[PDB]
C-alpha cells in the first residue's frame, strides 16, 4: 500500500540479523 | 553486466546500463566492533575507489558479482 524507496543495511556476522529499510513514517 | 545491491525489502540486483557496472563490496564496522556486526552495502560503480580510509571494498565486474559473505549459504 505504501512501499517506498530502496534502503537497507547488511551486517557481516549475521544473516538472521538482517537490518531492512523500506519505509517507516 | 548484472550487480547486487543493499536497498530494497531484501537484497536488491539490477543491471548498470551506464559504462559503471562494476560491482563493489563495501564493508565497514557497525556494532561488530561494538555489539552487533559489520556493515555491508552492495553496489554498482564505475570508479571502485580505495577502501584505504578505514574500510574494505571489492571491486569486480561480472554479473551480480557483489554476494553476502555470512548471508548466502542459508
Amino acid at each position: 500500500e505504501e512501499r517506498g524507496w530502496k534502503h537497507w543495511v547488511y551486517y557481516t556476522c549475521c544473516p538472521d540479523t538482517p537490518y531492512l529499510d523500506i519505509t517507516e513514517e | 553486466i548484472v550487480c547486487h545491491t543493499t536497498a530494497t525489502s531484501p537484497i536488491s540486483a539490477v543491471t548498470c546500463p551506464p559504462g559503471e557496472n562494476l560491482c563493489y563490496r563495501k564493508m565497514w564496522c557497525d556494532a561488530f566492533c561494538s555489539s552487533r556486526g559489520k556493515v555491508v552495502e552492495l553496489g554498482c560503480a564505475a570508479t571502485c575507489p580505495s577502501k584505504k580510509p578505514y574500510e574494505e571494498v571489492t571491486c569486480c565486474s561480472t554479473d551480480k558479482c557483489n554476494p553476502h559473505p555470512k548471508q548466502r549459504p542459508g
